[PDB]
């Protein structure tokens, strides 16, 4: 997204400052207070003029901010720890019996 | 809600035991008839 | 390891405050960059090339 | 049998001649039908129900 930001800035002809989101969040609206945090809050409260990040296009976000057409496609997925099929001893040959 | 390979030495090791008592007695009777009857 | 299919299908977009004048031009820039094949090269560069 | 994951991720849309006046109203109808949960029921009906 740094390279993408450079490309976008070139194609649209603007100077930009990369700022790390204060809270390290993508952006969510506090239920009760209705306050957006993260980069969404940065846009909502005028702390930044554009967001160039892995910001998921969502309905609740599209209700409060504008999105370009998708530049990347993804889905929720599952990560598991790696496992090894093969593990070798000496006499596991003998292990069915005990010392 | 709060609720949501090995080896058994013992089992026949007993039969080891019994087998061995069988051994000792077997030899007892053995040398008691050998000594007793023979001599 | 990633196991199974994805649970949903969506994308990332460039977001602006509602009614920002950049939004349209940024969107068209994104369209050009997609149409140039740049995004596949950049994805390979940052995911798989190393 | 379907093997592996999908190679891409996309969808079907209702298409109109460019500048057709139906496009907007049809699109909002589609949005409502999605929001009603009708499409999942119809998909079950024509894919799996039989």
């Amino acid at each position: 997204c740094v390279d993408l930001a450079a490309e976008i800035a070139k194609h649209c002809g603007f100077k930009y400052k990369l700022t790390i989101v204060g809270d390290g969040k993508y952006g969510a609206r506090d239920a009760d207070t209705k306050i957006w945090n993260g980069m969404v809050g940065e846009l909502v409260y005028g702390k930044a003029d554009i967001a160039i990040a892995p910001l998921t296009i969502t309905l609740v976000r599209e209700e409060v901010i504008d999105f370009s057409k998708p530049f990347m496609s993804l889905g929720i997925s599952i990560m598991i720890k790696k496992p090894q099929k093969s593990k070798p001893g000496v006499f596991s040959f003998l292990d069915p019996l005990a010392y | 809600g709060e609720c949501g390979s090995a080896l058994s030495l013992s089992n026949v090791a007993g039969v080891f035991y019994i087998l061995v008592g069988g051994l000792g007695l077997a030899m007892l009777v053995a040398l008691i008839e050998f000594c007793y009857k023979s001599r | 390891m990633k196991v199974g299919g994805n649970l949903d299908s969506k994308g990332y977009g460039i977001a602006t405050p509602k009614g920002s004048s950049l939004g349209n031009a940024v969107n068209l820039a994104v369209l050009k960059l997609n149409e140039q094949g740049l995004l596949d090269k950049l994805k390979n560069k940052w995911w798989y090339d190393k």
